[PDB]
């Protein structure tokens, strides 16, 4: 919603500045996006009168004219504007006068002549974009007067935003009623006198859906001429409301609209057939909008008809032919009431959003018709000239809406607020917004008035009551409640724990979009359908991320463009699957994810330049998996992924439950992309590791320990976890440590074997081993591995 | 193409995680469960004189918890505390109502035992406000319990003494043997100790508490000896990772 | 549960998360869960007012359907970005930076 | 990242007062995100949010 | 239940946590240890020559009755006690109060909060893609960058 400011305070003119007022617009809960002036800033341009105009003897397309402004002598004026001609009235920029862009006016020569000033277009004082020519003002234009004082050019146009409810602020009287309020001043209203018709023409109107328009005025102006000129009073308080001027018929509707609130629509009364039938539209039944498109509508679309053909959608738009033409003669104004609820919807449903659907939907007063179609009616003929038939009312009192009686408890007002206003304040602060007030035990009876379509409960109430009093004179005070502690769980892994420790071993949070390229992500997961998005931003995030692996790709090479070649970056977040078993057909599960490139650190004096491998982002994940306290039950198991090279890729298991995957991305992936080089991914199912095991203290040897080495040559493809878990699963009692620090294949083993060098920790909390049990267990150990893996010691 | 195919079972290359001190896992967990109610952590120094380890907790000279104490002295007016609520005294002396403040730290006492050292650490809370009650003490201690061991477990309180709370109570948790177990130590704050500070008793009343960190460390993860906890064991404390 | 709570709790919060005792102004404003409704300004060094909070007493009807009575319960609810509090709160100047993630940018909040 | 610094102060700073973190999934229904927030389909925020639809 | 106000406390984002510096310690492969605060004066004048310590008249033993001047007598005992313990490898650190005498300090004796720690042995333990390798000063010292680093002023650190 814009206006003009002067406009405004000719219906409330409160004794405080431009800035103090647009405050105070925000301060009711009318946020003031800006505030603009509606003209250029200049000085010494004043009216003038073109008193003699001739061709320039030396120009083709110039004028030479003798201009009076109310000077001791006429002025010498060049102008080349197609419309100067001997007659007109002018805005005038004499010597002296600097316009936008200190735009300094001289004497001067044009192509030979003189010129002592300048006649002046709107665009050239920055009033608006017209520079087909020169202002020309009313005939009786005041000669001697600066126009910033005639066309009053010392005003703001004020934008604010209006949230759905104070549907009764999208115009004029709505809010200058609330300014009005908030100073505690009484609302200057214009004196609107009904016309009173001169004819007895009429058509016959019929409402078939009276719940969707309970009141439907119509009246015939007979005779009018559509191509008479707006006058600039009307032209410059519909500019600085930001609408352009057209037509003299709809720049009056418009001019309505902006000052009462009230949508109006003129038809065509030669293309009526038989009446006017306001009805649902047909299922299918189709209209040509002004726009020249087509709409498709549905039964629920409320539209205006005739006898043969639908003509507008009722409250949203017009159509095409039955709107008003350069030819057309006669006009029936409409202005009716739509119930929103009816009219919500419709508009956004064909890609439309107008001044008329924007009231409408949200709730015009039902007692302004009448205002409304007098004030078209007058200010129609005034200007096009014409005669008024009668005013069509079909009114259904039954569906029109009801003026809510709200009771006002002064225990809720208390408690909701926390803050006691004053009995007279409340019953003052209903009042001057339109509630009819009557006092009661402790408590108020309110009837909204008729504007409001926000005043329904007696919450509503307290907020009028609390915002005309004032947010900021209601004090501060804490909240007074239990102070109870809440459930913990020591199992509980914190992912903010967890991130730190990614942190502390050179990864870097990111947060990449929730929906990414498709195009992109059928390179990681082929043949993998995902949750697309009807109507997205765009294609390139169209698709909800399968996995995290897309995002955290795109961002490594989005730096590497940028000469960073060594990224190890994590990121948290849902993925979306597919999943019919799923709520609402789509799983979301948090992840997290990471990837690492580049060398292993930066180059250092003493750190060698080595590229990361796999084992460098799982040992990351070992340690991540190692704050559970569950990593001798993790399973790192060979397997396959589109994605991952198939021989340096794993499916991370805790305990049998597969909870990630792991691996260096597959070559032609990496040549896809246009990675740098070879580049490690994982990505984990949070919530799967989220626990960790409570520590329980088990008892320490004071006795000394035991190591045992043994060389395991097995096959190559048994891995070597597997070897370990059954040497710590075989010794439970004695064997209280496993580790394998050597693996070696070449000379000295067979082709596709390999010797695994475990060391064996043997320790009794009771008693010193010697060496006929230190044996006999490191025996036990070995045949368990024979038994299972088929090895040998060496 | 190439078949570069590793063993992924193999152990990856890191660093071992190292871990906290069972005694400061508690601390933290605690530590925790009262940030939530609002209460701040503060700390002070270890080496107190007599004024704020005993005359402003209500305990004077001819005192018998002053002598008879097993307090580390080092002459005639410092010490190593026995209470860490020397910074309780001097928060309260810098501001009013209300307060919330749990003060963890260590503490001395000169007795070594099997149950006891010369060392460890305590935790005590305190809050003053306009009607705190005993009833206040109850609930919250309750609640502390009840997440600190994370079961519905029987507790009771029992009328004790401490000079700077009246009425003082002890509580016990119903141990895994069928007897009672002390766990803390608690009372409403004595109206001398908020004289003292400058805090009106008719207007304001508090509760304080106080705990052995070691003790419930041992309680919770069912430690037996208490020399484990400052032996520092490398496999003692790796358990607690 | 009052508006003067939500006042002083909202207040609170932002005098903490700027770390500093700034000037601070609650306006009208419309949210469909809440009634009243409010919104918050912070004093920018601009000179302008900036928007960083909306809010306002819980509806009495999310109650209800929630299974909570507003006869005997009260409430308020608020909002906030946590984009535009991040660039008020460390200077950051464009908000695309967030999601660009270049390390160059992600490295300056270590 | 800046945007989890400034989430992890705030829910540090109301932790204190009592407030517990809960989190949901983001693909929601149209009831959680409308009709349960005083949000029918007939209401303007189903379309100010310039809501994603999938359906 | 407790009836008070719900006002947040005092916050300072430029506070750098101790347990966010014990954490990366723990990250960087050490494991908190907590020692006597009053430790051997024949073992720490081996440590600290020269510097006298604040005695106990009556304590425990002497083997425990100088205040430490420093978290690094009990660190070092607390090695030797698991190297007897067929335990080389010890990464440890502590967080705990030194005790200087100061005659400008509060009660003449200034109580400082100390961060301290100690490395020995190989970097890791026996990996079969790790060669054996014991630690040196720019181990240490770079577990110490990384801590340093926390506060965003390592730019402003000499060695
Ligand atoms: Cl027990
Ligand atoms: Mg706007
Ligand atoms: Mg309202
Ligand atoms: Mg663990
Ligand atoms: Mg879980
Ligand atoms: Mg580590
Ligand atoms: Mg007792
Ligand atoms: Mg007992
Ligand atoms: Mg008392
Ligand atoms: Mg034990
Ligand atoms: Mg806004
Ligand atoms: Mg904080």
């Amino acid at each position: 919603m814009k206006f003009s400011e002067l406009w405004l305070r000719e219906w409330v003119n409160p004794a405080i500045d431009s800035d103090a007022l647009a405050n105070q617009i925000t301060m009711a809960g009318l946020e003031v996006d800006g505030v603009e002036p509606v003209a250029g800033s200049f000085h010494g341009v004043v009216v003038g009168e073109v008193v003699e105009c001739a061709q320039h003897p030396n120009a083709d397309k110039l004028r030479v004219t003798k201009v009076n402004v109310g000077g001791d002598r006429l002025l010498d004026i060049v102008c080349g504007a197609p419309n100067c001609r001997q007659g007109l009235r002018v805005a005038v920029a004499t010597i002296g006068a600097v316009l936008p862009g200190d735009f300094k006016i001289k004497a001067a020569k044009l192509r030979g002549e003189p010129s002592e000033g300048m006649l002046c277009s709107f665009s050239e004082l920055g009033i608006s974009d017209d520079h087909s020519g020169i202002i020309e003002l009313p005939a009786d234009a005041p000669i001697g007067t600066d126009i910033r004082e005639y066309l009053k050019l010392d005003d703001n146009t004020i934008e604010i935003s209006v949230t759905p409810n104070r549907a009764d602020c999208l115009g004029i009287i709505g809010v200058a009623r609330d300014v009005a309020v908030l100073n505690q001043l009484p609302l200057v209203q214009p004196e609107i006198v009904p016309v009173g018709a001169t004819i007895d023409d009429t058509l016959p109107i019929t409402v078939e859906a009276p719940e969707a328009c309970p009141r439907y005025l119509g009246r015939v102006v007979k005779g009018i001429n559509v191509k008479a000129p707006t006058p600039l009073w009307m032209k410059e308080k519909l500019r600085r409301c930001g609408i352009r001027s057209i037509d003299a018929v709809v720049d009056v509707t418009n001019y309505v609209l902006l000052e009462l609130g009230q949508p109006m629509h003129a038809f065509d009364k030669d293309r009526i057939e038989g009446g006017i039938v306001v009805r649902m539209a047909k299922e299918g039944e189709t209209l040509v909008l002004l726009d020249g498109t087509e709409a498709k509508l549905n039964a629920d679309t409320l539209v205006i008809a005739d006898h043969n053909k639908a003509l507008a959608m009722g409250g949203i738009f017009g159509g095409e032919h039955s709107g008003v033409n350069d030819e057309t003669q006669n006009v029936l104004l409409e202005c009716a009431f739509f119930s929103p609820l009816s009219i919500t919807g419709r508009a956004r449903r064909h890609g439309l959003h107008t001044d008329a659907s924007h009231r409408y939907e949200r709730g015009v007063d039902p007692a302004l018709q009448h205002k409304a179609m007098e004030r078209a009616t007058r200010l129609l003929i005034d200007i096009c000239g014409g005669e008024a038939g009668p005013v069509i009312d079909i009114t259904n009192e039954a569906t029109l809406p009801k003026r809510a009686t709200i009771t006002l408890r002064r225990s809720k007002l208390d408690r909701l607020i926390g803050h006691h206003i004053a009995d007279e304040q409340v019953t003052d602060i209903l009042r001057r917004l339109g509630c009819e007030v009557t006092e009661g035990k402790d408590e108020w009876q309110a009837v909204a008035p008729s504007w409001r379509f926000d005043m329904e409960i007696e919450e509503d109430l307290v907020e009028e009551v609390a915002r005309v009093y004032g947010y900021n004179n209601i004090p501060d005070e804490p909240v007074q409640a239990s102070l109870i502690m809440g459930t913990h769980r020591e199992a509980d892994l914190s992912l903010k724990r967890v991130k730190t420790l990614l942190n502390d071993k050179g990864y870097q949070e990111v947060i990449t979009y929730s929906f990414v390229d498709p195009k992109v992500q059928q390179m990681i997961h082929p043949g993998v359908e995902a949750l697309l998005l009807p109507s997205p931003i765009s294609v390139e995030m169209s698709a909800m991320r399968l996995s995290l692996w897309t995002g955290l790709l795109a961002t490594v090479v989005y730096n590497q463009n940028r000469q960073q070649n060594r990224v190890r970056i994590f990121e948290s977040g849902l993925r979306f699957v597919p999943d019919t078993q799923a709520p609402l057909g789509i799983r979301q599960d948090l992840m997290l994810a990471g990837v690492i490139c580049g060398n292993r650190y930066e180059e250092h004096w003493n750190l060698a330049k080595e590229t990361v491998d796999f084992y460098d982002l799982k040992g990351d994940l070992e340690s991540v998996l190692d704050l559970t306290g569950k990593l001798n039950e993790v399973e790192f198991r060979a397997e396959a992924n589109p994605a991952l090279h198939p021989g340096q890729s794993a499916a991370i298991y805790l305990k049998g439950e597969r909870i990630g995957f792991v691996g260096v991305v597959h070559p032609e992936l990496e040549r896809k992309l246009d990675l740098n080089g070879r580049t490690l991914v994982f990505e984990l199912e949070w919530n799967k590791l989220a626990d960790r095991v409570v520590p329980q203290a088990r008892e320490i040897s004071r006795f000394p320990a035991n190591r045992r080495d043994i060389a395991v040559v097995v096959a190559e493809n048994v891995p070597a976890a597997d070897i370990l878990s059954e040497c710590k699963k075989v010794g439970v009692n004695q064997v209280v440590g496993v580790n394998l620090f050597d693996v070696y294949r070449g000379k000295g083993v067979a082709e596709g074997y390999k010797s695994l060098a475990i060391s064996l920790i043997l320790q009794d909390t009771s008693r010193t081993l010697e060496e006929e049990e230190i044996a006999a267990t490191v025996a036990k150990c070995v045949e368990a591995l024979k038994e299972r893996f088929q090895a040998s010691l060496r | 193409l190439a078949a570069e195919t590793i063993d992924v079972s193999l152990p990856g290359r890191r660093i071992e995680n190292g871990g906290l001190h069972p005694v400061t896992r508690t601390i933290d967990r605690i530590e925790s469960f009262f940030g939530e109610l609002g209460f701040t952590v503060a700390t002070g120094p270890e080496i107190e004189d007599d004024y704020h380890n005993f005359d402003a907790l209500n305990i004077p000279g001819h005192h018998p918890a002053r002598a008879d104490h097993d307090t580390f002295w080092f002459d005639t007016t410092r010490l190593l505390r026995t209470q860490t609520s020397g910074v309780q005294i001097r928060t309260m002396k810098a501001q009013q109502p209300p307060i919330r403040i749990i003060a963890p730290g260590r503490v001395y006492r000169n007795d070594y035992d099997q149950t006891h050292t010369p060392m460890f650490h305590q935790m005590e809370g305190l809050i003053v406000d306009t009607n705190i009650s005993f009833t206040n003490l109850k609930g919250t201690l309750h609640d502390f319990l009840r997440n600190f061991f994370e079961e519905d477990l029987q507790i009771r309180f029992r009328p004790s003494y401490f000079p700077f709370t009246e009425p003082s109570a002890e509580v016990d948790v119903m141990g895994k043997n069928g007897k009672w177990l002390e766990v803390l130590g608690c009372g409403m704050v004595h109206p001398n100790v908020l004289r003292n500070v400058g805090i009106d008793p008719e207007v304001y009343s508090g509760f304080a508490f106080g705990m052995g960190m070691e003790r419930l460390t041992m309680l919770r993860y069912g430690v037996t000896d208490l020399r484990s906890f400052f032996e520092n064991d490398l496999r003692f404390l790796k358990q607690f990772k």
